[PDB]
């Protein structure tokens, strides 16, 4: 019962109107061409009556409904098509959530998997309880895998909320949309079913708060350079300090010398011009929340982080509980220290932004996350 | 497998048995040795006297 | 059951597996170098010997 | 990197025979090896390597 | 300052030659935890930092890549570096190589370098492995191919089959013909990296 | 160098001191001098714990029992009674991995003739495995004495 | 695992046969690997001598190798007799005693 690309699905016409409404005209005329190359309605011959429409300069409108009535739902490969352009075009709308892939003792396991004879095992394991429909492509900028699985339910079909898996090309840890349902368990627990096939794979899931965007939740925690390092660390994550051993000796930090400022260490910021320092104390709010040098958004906006530190004074463990909130975080936290309101020669560098949107405690100087 | 492995490992003793014809050297060289060995006596009895 | 062979109650005739040849190719291919040897130990000797004095 | 055994067949044990027979031209590399250490052994008596080695120290 | 010009110029050029190596030590300080002791005015520095200075050189393009940094602070009771603040991308694992190194814990400068040189060959490993099928297709004997992040799995085209593999360390393990002669072929192309390189001429002759 | 568009041209060796450059021969025409400077300085390091090894070896049996080194350094032959030890220790500069990797096997002699192969390569990987090296070697000398266990 | 006896009999003989056949698979590839570093030492031997004599007279060689021994131990020979009957000296012939040993030695 593993539902098949030419099923149409009993869906209402108007929110798939205001779905594909949308989207752009090229965009609507290479997915008219793709839907008529594989299953058609209503050769060549057609194909020109659009390349002559989208010449004269028509609306979405008139295209819009061309599609939505040469085809009249359509099925439920066109609407995993619409849908996941859809998720390519506007980012912002969805919330990801991320999850590592470990084995046997605890050693993670990159996935490196490939898209022909995976799609196929996923199915057929998830035939065996509900009907199904996965759908992979790739996205054409980052180096990622989305996978799109879609459930239905019979009162004919009434289908579910569609539930997103992100696979990264060589990383062991896989982003699944925000989801808490029983058939979220089910997809997420089949996919690391079927992902193994030769040792058996756990998905103990990394974070409890979402994140926004697939290009912020891949420069976090996907394969890049930025994985780790994240906040003022952010320097070591573009090398724009060093220069390769075979440049020139010249222009070098070594032999050209940097301007800097002479910081204060006694308590003198409790008791409160001159434009070349304040250019520096600028530029040095810069270098502590950010890298070297808009303006105050950080590489990654993080919606929720909450802190805790646990020092240790005359034997007495002395807990606080920071919250924060908002769009952007540490950019806000950025911008309150550039009106002089943080003293930024007393900011510890988990506040600072390091290991961004990871919501953790403190034991005794050293960050570590919260399961 | 093991037949590609078996042709690997006989054109890997052909080029040793091209080799193994380049180091035969028939020679008496045994007369020469014990020449060796006494001008080696010699040079011990001269070291000992320096 | 090595202890009991040793003192109380091996052999080697046939190798499927062995050391003791390319040991004895290093030690040639160190007797044959025509950069340090022992050929040219001795030339580096005579020619000390000949600015010894 | 050590002389790694071979895997576990679970109580069958390495008869040397069937494999050297499966293997026939190990005996040719054997046999081979032999006669190059017989070249070079007689090439390193001749030598007095040893003897120059040690009439030296 | 042009004597000592010249010799910061010479020191420059020796951090260089240091540098060529591709296991550097460079020293580093946190700047929150530069504490005054308040004895002198002086300024004492309150938890040592080493940074690790990987640097892979290629040989196709005869340039340095990116360098990858790892840094290590000691901590605070027990002095024992645990690593902070590493940039190395995820499929090379890394807590569980540091881990795994000296069992777990680090004291000494070496032993921080043989986990250096550990990932140092990961990376040099990794590296050639991109570097030989880029040089595949700069040699023209294949077609348009795809490269995963580490290389570990490509697919590239003959003039009629397509062919994917999946290669681990340096030797390849997994191939794949898809378009009794397909399974000879198969078998055939397995073992080494440079030996798929000898072997492709083989067949395409 | 090329000192802008920083690029490698031309590299090459002036003189070598004639103690490596045998075996520095096949490893110096890779056209990497990465792996050249690299493997040099770990063949150094390896040579220096090698030869550290064996001195702490007949250091702790020059007493009871006699011992003679051999080719270069390669291997140790230690004997008894007879009965002779001989520890092989050969490092391997790579060529057609790429640091200099070392093998170590052993091979023992009951005076008659050699011992089998098979069951010494698993009991010195075992005890290599389960000791070390330069506990698990002292074990094995201790194993072949076998005076009283 | 293991196991119309027969068939089962069977199935036994071909388990027996694919473990031979690993085994010898593991057994060949460690040699290969052995045979291999010792020909590419060999290589590396063949490749020095025909670099250092630049004639392809590697039979010649070999065959003139004690000759040239000879020829070296007799001027040896020579110079140890002409540090004999022409040094005579404590110091001078010390330091060559001691150059010889740090040349000869490693």
């Amino acid at each position: 019962l593993r539902l098949e690309d030419n099923y149409v699905p009993t869906s209402d016409t108007l929110v798939v109107f205001k779905q594909l409404m949308k989207l752009p005209v090229t965009v609507l005329y290479d997915l008219t061409l793709s839907w008529f190359a594989k299953f058609g309605g209503s050769i060549y011959l057609l194909t020109e009556t659009l390349d002559l429409l989208i010449e004269k300069g028509v609306r979405r409108n008139v295209i819009v409904n061309r599609i939505l009535y040469v085809y009249w739902g359509l099925n439920v490969f066109q609407l995993a098509e619409i849908d996941c352009h859809l998720m390519i075009s506007k980012p912002e709308k969805f919330k990801w959530l991320p999850s590592k892939a470990l084995r046997g003792d605890g050693k993670p396991y990159v996935v490196k998997l490939q898209p022909a004879k995976f799609i196929e095992n996923l199915q057929t394991d998830l035939a065996k309880i509900y009907h199904c429909h996965v759908y992979m492509f790739k996205h054409p900028s980052l180096p990622v895998l989305i996978t799109r699985i879609q459930l239905f339910d019979s009162n004919p079909l009434i289908s579910r909320r569609p539930y997103y898996v992100a696979f990264p090309l060589n990383s062991p840890i896989i982003f699944h949309s925000v989801d808490k349902d029983i058939y979220a368990r089910l997809v997420l627990q089949s996919i690391s079913r079927t992902i193994s096939e030769r040792e058996t794979i756990i998905f103990k899931p990394v974070q409890k708060i979402p994140v926004k965007s697939i290009h912020n939740i891949m420069t976090l925690l996907g394969p890049s350079r930025f994985a780790e390092s994240m906040g003022p660390w952010e320097c070591y994550a573009s090398a724009n300090f060093e220069r390769s051993p075979l440049h020139d000796y010249k222009k070098h930090q070594g032999l050209t010398g940097k301007k800097v400022m002479v910081r204060e260490f006694d308590d003198s910021f409790l008791n409160d011009e001159e434009p070349e320092i304040r250019r520096l104390r600028l530029e040095k709010n810069m270098i502590k929340f950010k890298g070297s040098a808009s303006r105050y958004s950080s590489l990654v906006p993080i919606e929720k982080v909450g802190f805790t530190l646990k020092n240790e004074i005359n034997s007495r463990i002395i807990t606080i509980k920071l919250k924060f909130n908002g769009n952007d975080i540490f950019g806000g936290l950025h911008e309150l220290c550039d009106k002089n309101l943080i003293n930024i020669d007393k900011v510890p560098g988990w506040l600072a932004g390091e290991n961004g949107s990871f919501s953790g405690t403190i034991m005794n100087g050293d960050f570590q996350r919260e399961q | 497998r093991l037949q590609i492995l078996d042709d690997a490992i006989q054109e890997k003793t052909s080029e040793l048995a091209e080799f193994e014809n380049m180091v035969r050297s028939p020679s008496a060289g045994d007369n020469a040795i014990p020449g060796l060995l006494q001008i080696i006596q010699s040079y011990i009895n001269l070291l000992e006297e320096n | 059951d090595l202890t009991s062979t040793l003192l109380g109650k091996d052999s080697e005739d046939d190798s499927i597996r062995d050391d003791s040849n390319i040991l004895d190719i290093a030690h040639f291919v160190d007797l044959m170098d025509p950069y340090n040897g022992l050929l040219k130990k001795i030339n580096k000797i005579n020619e000390n010997l000949s600015n010894e004095l | 990197m050590l002389n790694d055994p071979i895997k576990s067949t679970a109580d069958v044990r390495l008869d040397k025979e069937e494999v050297l027979s499966l293997l026939p031209s190990l005996k040719e590399y054997t046999k081979k090896s032999k006669e190059l250490k017989e070249t070079m052994g007689q090439m390193i008596s001749d030598s007095h390597e040893e003897e120059i080695k040690e009439v030296f120290v | 300052s042009t004597s000592d010009r010249s010799e910061l110029e010479d020191y420059i050029v020796l951090e260089n030659v240091y540098r060529m190596f591709g296991i550097t030590f460079f020293p580093l300080v946190d700047p929150i935890d530069l504490k005054i002791k308040d004895a002198s005015g002086e300024i004492f520095v309150d938890r040592e930092m080493l940074g690790i200075r990987l640097e892979v050189f290629s040989e196709r393009t005869s340039q340095f890549e990116k360098p990858h940094y790892v840094l290590l602070k000691k901590r605070i009771k027990s002095n024992s570096w645990f690593l902070f603040k590493h940039t190395i991308p995820s499929f090379i694992d890394v807590q569980g190589i540091f881990d795994d190194t000296n069992g777990g814990l680090v004291i000494s400068h070496d032993d921080a370098y043989l986990f250096a040189k550990r990932v140092f060959l990961q990376l040099v490993e990794v590296q050639k492995r991109r570097q030989i099928f880029k040089d595949l297709e700069a040699k023209k004997i294949i077609h348009d191919l795809d490269l995963d992040l580490e290389s570990s799995m490509v697919s590239f085209f003959v003039k009629d089959i397509k062919v994917e593999l999946f290669v681990k360390q340096n030797e390849i393990v997994s191939c794949s013909i898809l378009d009794n002669n397909k399974s000879k072929w198969e078998i055939a192309l397995l073992g080494s990296l440079d030996d798929l390189e000898l072997k492709l001429n083989h067949s395409f002759a | 160098y090329k000192f802008e568009d920083s690029t490698l041209l031309k590299w090459e060796i002036l003189r070598i001191s004639t103690n490596v450059r045998l075996k520095a021969k096949q490893l110096l025409a890779t056209r990497n001098f990465q792996k050249c400077l690299l493997s040099l300085y770990e063949f150094d390091k390896i040579k220096s714990k090698k030869t550290g090894i064996f001195q702490n070896l007949i250091n702790l049996l020059k007493r009871k029992t006699r011992c003679y080194l051999m080719n270069n350094s390669d291997s140790l032959i230690v004997e008894r009674v007879t009965i002779k030890l001989q520890i092989n220790f050969i490092i391997t500069m790579p060529g057609e991995c790429f640091l200099p990797m070392s093998k170590i096997s052993i091979a023992l002699w009951k005076g008659g003739e050699r011992f089998n192969q098979i069951d010494l390569d698993e009991i010195c990987y075992g005890l290599i495995k389960e000791y070390g090296v330069k506990t698990g070697l002292k074990e094995i000398c201790n194993v072949c004495l076998f005076p009283d266990m | 695992p293991q196991m119309d006896l027969k068939v089962l009999s069977e199935y036994s003989n071909l388990r027996k046969d694919l473990i031979l056949k690993c085994q010898a698979l593991q057994i060949g590839e460690s040699k290969l690997s052995d045979i291999l570093s010792q020909t590419n030492s060999i290589n590396s031997l063949t490749t020095s001598i025909k670099e250092a004599s630049e004639d392809d007279d590697i039979s010649e060689y070999f065959a003139t190798y004690n000759g040239k021994l000879v020829v070296a131990l007799e001027e040896m020979k020579l110079l140890l007799e002409e540090a004999v009957k022409t040094f005579g000296n404590s110091p001078e012939k010390r330091e060559k005693i001691k150059k010889i040993l740090s040349e000869l030695k490693k």
